[PDB]
């Protein structure tokens, strides 16, 4: 009887924050590299409960939770909770070209640049919904997304990531926050 | 085989704090012989290898004095490269420079090298003819052609195929025991598991010199390229080198596994068997 | 451009409870030039650990190694600590005696 | 041996 794996308050987490994975004889492992903490966590939490006092690197990665030992046994392994930790690295800018002032129904290019070599990089709105993209040339570090249409109805407010894309779950302190100024 | 010298010198600005600290460090193949740091008391270029310490006071003499004038240029050349791009003096810069010489298997000149960077990117290099330059960016147009009109080049292919590789000759026969013989890799396999139906391959070289390797993973004979962690080969500290590749593969078929070894040091390419 | 380090904690020779052997920080790949590394003993810095000459590499990133004659024992929790003006705080990457 | 001659950028 296939478990739901999720983690509280959410699943990308800053540098130095609390977290738990909780899910619903437990079992949680990481995908592709073995995570020590869980095996430091007493019983009377695993029966489903997986805390973490103040996140880090370490913590950064795919994992599922199973319960049952292939003679009991095997429970369907849970979908993927993917666990970001963000703040490893100082942080990217982020800016509208060519301006932050959009017309209604308009469009507008944003812009996020690291200088930091990344070859990762993300766009959150609020403030979270986020995109992903490699860089807009071969090895410039800076990558371009396009928003729109936009409406005076709404917030447009945005932030930006940079990573590494052979350590995914490890994302560099967002930007400041760029907000859209739409004229109606 | 195949041998090289190569020196890197790197100085960097420490605005408000006095004079750049200068490191210049010189290189046979995969070891390393001599140093400058300017931060260090002694204030002179220093043996970092058993076959350079043969030498005697006029070598560490005249290389103390040239690194300590190239010090001196490359003091000058930072405040000269933060006038040609517009910077503040807020903050700290680098310039690099490395330059050397590659003998083929003959231990006749094969090639040679000479180039510099400013805060990471590429500046200028000599290009492979050693006697034109290429320019990185504009600004390194004016050093290309000042450089061009002094005959910069010229000499430096004099040396390059001159002092250079005969130097390197003299090294490769004083350092016979450290830099013609090799150290074969250090051969094993380990396992951990990962999850109850996955379990991690993980291929191991260690104590092998030079530092150059492969390793890969195969599954029935097939490479398994898109799978294979590997790390980047890193020093032991002892001159020798370490390296491993990781795949992950599923509980009950580790036996389909094959870890694979090329290096010098081996006689013929090594075929490891997880299950023999 | 900066770089931000790839850090690798290992020993010199296989890890054997007792057997003396070297704690290895090998930090490379950074820019610029200017780091601080350390290695740790349950949390706590080592004093007079030594380092690698700075050299660099094609690319130009730099590569150091930080290193201690240490004893691997059943207990003792061995790190490297570094910092970096790329990373926001410093990062510690404990010892795996398997990677 | 290093190259002898100076000549900045």
């Amino acid at each position: 009887p296939k478990p739901t794996l999720w983690a509280e308050p959410g699943s990308v987490i800053t540098q130095g924050s609390p977290v738990t994975l909780r899910c619903q004889e437990y079992r949680l492992y990481r995908e592709k590299k073995t995570a020590p903490w869980i095996t430091r966590i007493p019983q009377e939490l695993v029966k489903g409960q997986f805390p973490i006092p103040s996140i880090t690197w370490e913590h950064a990665g795919r994992y599922r939770c199973y319960y049952g030992s292939d003679t009991a046994g095997r429970s369907e392994s849970s979908d993927p909770l993917e666990l970001v930790v963000t703040g490893a690295y100082i942080k990217p800018t982020l800016s509208a070209q060519p301006s932050p002032v959009v017309n209604s129904g308009g469009n507008v290019t944003l812009q996020c640049d690291s200088q930091v070599a990344f070859d990762g990089f993300i766009l959150c709105k609020e403030g979270p919904q986020c995109l992903n993209s490699q860089p807009h040339a071969r090895g410039s570090s800076r990558a371009i997304f396009s928003v729109g249409p936009v409406s005076p109805s709404r917030r447009w407010w945005y932030r930006c990531y940079a990573y590494d894309s052979n350590s995914p779950y490890e994302w560099s302190l967002p930007s400041d926050l760029l907000e859209l100024l739409v004229l109606g | 085989g195949s041998h090289s010298m190569r020196y890197f010198f790197t100085s960097v600005s420490r605005p408000g704090r006095g004079e750049p600290r200068f490191i210049a460090v010189g290189y046979v193949d995969d070891t390393q012989f001599v140093r400058f740091d300017s931060d260090a008391a002694s204030q002179r270029m220093e043996p970092r290898a058993p076959w350079i310490e043969q030498e005697g006071p006029e070598y560490w003499d005249g290389e103390t004095r040239k690194v300590k004038a190239h010090s001196q240029t490359h003091r000058v050349d930072l405040g000269t490269l933060r006038g040609y791009y517009n910077q503040s003096e807020a903050g700290s810069h680098t310039v690099q420079r490395m330059y050397g010489c590659d003998v083929g298997s003959d231990w006749r000149f094969l090639r040679g090298y000479h180039q510099y960077a400013y805060d990471g990117k590429d500046y200028i290099a000599l290009k492979e003819d050693l006697r034109s330059w290429t320019a990185a960016d504009m600004a390194a147009q004016t050093t290309k052609h000042k450089w061009e009109a002094a005959h910069v080049a010229e000499q430096l292919r004099a040396y390059l195929e001159g002092t250079c590789v005969e130097w390197l000759r003299r090294y490769l026969e004083n350092g016979k025991e450290t830099l013609q013989r090799t150290d074969a890799p250090k051969t094993h396999m380990t396992h951990h598991a990962v999850s109850d139906h996955e379990a991690t391959l993980r291929c191991w070289a260690l104590s092998f010199y030079p530092a150059e390797i492969t390793l890969t993973w195969q599954r029935d004979g097939e490479d398994q390229t898109q799978d294979t962690e590997l790390v980047e080969t890193r020093p032991a500290g002892d001159g020798t080198f370490q390296k491993w590749a990781a795949v992950v593969v599923p509980s009950g078929q580790e036996q389909r596994y094959t870890c694979h070894v090329q290096h010098e040091g081996l006689p013929k390419p090594l075929t490891l068997r997880w299950e023999p | 451009i900066q770089r931000t380090p790839k850090i690798q904690v290992y020993s010199r020779h296989p890890a054997e409870n007792g057997k003396s052997n070297f704690l290895n920080c090998y930090v490379s790949g950074f820019h610029p030039s200017d780091i601080e590394v350390d290695l740790l003993k349950n949390g706590e810095r080592i004093e007079k650990v030594e380092h690698s000459d700075l050299s660099f590499s094609k690319d130009w990133s730099f590569y150091l190694l930080y290193y201690t004659e240490f004893t691997p024992t059943e207990k003792d929790e061995y790190a490297c600590r570094v910092n970096h003006v790329t990373l926001s705080q410093p990062k510690i990457v404990k010892w795996d005696r398997d990677m | 041996r290093t190259f002898s001659p100076t000549y900045g950028l």
